[PDB]
């Protein structure tokens, strides 16, 4: 019997939702439908969000989620005003009933429907 | 602007190859499936310009703003017929086929410079992936609504 995280991760659940772009392109050019759909989840902090430095300075929020729903890369998760998106440190313990990501906050605004 | 996005129009019907397994650049792309033999235009090679026109038309009055440029542009095949889709490309560059669908891409195409089968680090295993080389050059443009001189009133003056 596989042990099953799943009811160890009900309590610290939150509202979120959790989209995915399939491009569309037609002569190259560039066009994103959205999937979006309200999935349970878990958030924390993944990097401590810091300041980097380059000609301007900027900063990428970082959280990482946990869900009894399959998560996969290209995926955003918007939890409070900008989505994330799904990109590192995660890990699926789909047999154990859940999986995990960090997030990078996409700098770009959220993808509501386009 | 557009020359990237043309060149990869030209390598799109040359080959006779896909809309959605031809991938620009160091974009955002997820490479799923090596094996499916995908071609990105890299355009990180340094554009060079060489010249900045400037030309005029009299009668619909505006004026032409242009600048002829150049850029290394590379192309990386990946996927198991990476070598395949190299090769026959750095070939047919050259062909019938190829300088006759390059029409109206305002682009030139040189010859294929140089090849290259570096592959990619991808985690305890090689993916097949191979650059060639070739120069591209193409000129942007752009109209502006100056306005003609149409006569020019003047006074002179003698010792």
């Amino acid at each position: 019997m596989l042990p099953n995280m799943r009811s160890a991760l009900k309590m610290f659940e939150q509202s979120v939702l959790l989209k995915s772009v399939e491009t569309i392109r037609v002569d190259f050019v560039d066009d994103i439908i959205i999937t979006a759909t309200p999935i349970r989840a878990v958030v924390q902090v993944a990097d401590k969000k810091k300041l980097n430095l380059d000609s301007l300075d900027w900063s990428k929020q970082y959280i990482w989620v946990h869900s009894g729903s399959k998560m996969e890369i290209g995926q955003f998760i918007e939890w409070h005003g900008k989505d994330f998106k799904l990109v590192a440190a995660g890990d699926d313990y789909s047999d154990y009933g859940y999986n995990a990501w960090y997030g990078e906050e996409t700098l770009k605004p959220v993808l509501v429907s386009s | 602007s557009q020359s990237i996005i043309n060149v990869a129009r030209y390598i799109r019907d040359l080959l006779d190859y896909d809309e959605n397994l031809i991938q620009f650049d160091r974009k955002n792309t997820q490479q799923s499936d090596t094996v499916t033999g995908y071609i990105v235009v890299n355009g990180s090679g340094v554009q060079n310009v060489l010249s900045h026109g400037s030309s005029y038309d009299g009668d619909a009055e505006i004026m032409e703003y242009s600048k002829s440029e150049s850029r290394l542009i590379t192309l990386e095949f990946y996927g198991s017929d990476a070598y395949e889709n190299a090769e026959l490309f750095s070939l047919l560059n050259q062909s019938q086929k190829a300088k006759e669908v390059s029409r109206g891409l305002g682009l030139t195409i040189y010859n294929v410079s140089q090849a290259t089968d570096v592959k990619q680090l991808l985690g305890y295993q090689y993916g097949n992936r191979v650059h060639v080389d070739f120069n591209i050059q193409y000129c942007p443009s752009v109209y502006v609504e100056t306005l003609r001189v149409d006569a020019s009133e003047f006074e002179i003056l003698v010792d």
